[PDB]
């Protein structure tokens, strides 16, 4: 689609979204907010939740449940699986940050009890997202790597200087093993 | 054991329609990386290279203990029968056997030249994974 005819994008823009919220493994919704009609679309419509779900973490989310009951439940979303979504991505935008986090962060952050943990740190290793693993004798949860929601100028300069000395290193061993023979 | 068996070196030739062949299936192709020449864990492939060769130096030392033992057998005998010139040539002025086979040498001669193909490989294989490890030492080279 184009800026002009993003007016007639109405109906499959509800349905992309609403098929892929029943959808638990459809993990980049940031790539339903990069298109012509959605940005034009706002106010009740789906998109409104993006935001909800892309930056913003479970304390936006909570208040939202409390003033829709009836639109959130209305078109083909049942809520408890968009809950263990919203469990994931702030605990998922959480371990990119500390890397050395312990486990009350979790408790009151995503308002489960003390052994609830266990099994829910399986379920962000399973699929795909987040690799972690618990120090659980020290009560600790070291990552070994977590995945990101939206990119920034930071974000590729990140990628930048750990790649050009990486380049640079490499450089010196180009040099020395072509050099032997 | 140097010239015991001579290595000719490899040329690869081809036509020219094979190289068109080559850049034919290189593009319409799954993408198949080659990162299995840098594998950096191989100590099995090491150990039963060493494993192969530890059996080879007990059957070459199998082959140099007999050795000695047919030399125990030859400087016996030798002063045995010099022993019996002594005894014999004695004899005479006052009245007026086995030797035994070696090892036989083709063997002790094969052994060293299968213990020449371990050293010609393992110490290709030494510095192959050496290699992989000090680029790996450039791979953590940054990292804090």
């Amino acid at each position: 689609y184009t800026e002009d005819n993003a007016s007639q994008a109405r109906v499959d823009a509800h349905r992309c979204i609403v098929r892929a919220l029943k959808d638990p493994n459809a993990f980049l919704f940031d790539h339903l907010l990069t298109l012509k009609p959605v940005k034009f679309l706002e106010g009740e419509l789906i998109h409104d939740l993006l935001t909800i779900f892309v930056s913003a973490k479970l304390a936006s989310y909570v208040k939202f449940y409390q003033n829709n009951k009836d639109f959130i439940d209305s078109l083909g979303l049942l809520h408890e699986q968009n809950m263990a979504k919203m469990r994931l991505l702030t605990f998922m935008g959480m371990a990119v940050e500390n890397k050395e986090i312990s486990f009350d962060t979790m408790q009151q952050e995503l308002q489960i009890g003390a052994d609830d943990v266990e099994a829910f740190v399986i379920d962000a290793v399973r699929t795909k997202m987040v690799y972690c693993k618990i120090d659980q004798t020290q009560r600790k949860v070291v990552v070994s790597h977590s995945t990101h929601r939206t990119f920034g100028k930071q974000q590729w300069q990140q990628l930048y200087d750990t790649l050009n000395a990486w380049k640079q290193n490499l450089n010196k061993v180009k040099n020395s093993l072509l050099s032997l023979s | 054991f140097e010239y015991m068996f001579e290595e000719v070196p490899i040329v690869i030739k081809n036509s020219h329609l094979i190289n068109v062949l080559m850049w034919e299936l290189e593009k319409k192709s799954a993408v198949a990386d080659k990162h299995e020449l840098l594998s950096l864990a191989s100590s099995n492939h090491l150990g039963k290279n060493l494993q192969l060769l530890m059996d080879r130096v007990d059957e070459m030392s199998q082959d140099i203990v007999k050795y000695n033992t047919y030399m125990r057998n030859t400087s016996k005998q030798q002063q045995q029968k010099h022993q019996y010139q002594q005894r014999r040539q004695q004899e005479n002025m006052q009245r007026q056997f086995k030797p035994p086979q070696p090892p036989a040498r083709m063997d002790s001669l094969l052994i060293a030249g299968q213990i020449n193909t371990y050293c010609q490989n393992i110490k290709e294989f030494t510095a192959q994974n050496l290699g992989k490890l000090f680029m790996a030492q450039a791979l953590q080279e940054y990292n804090n």
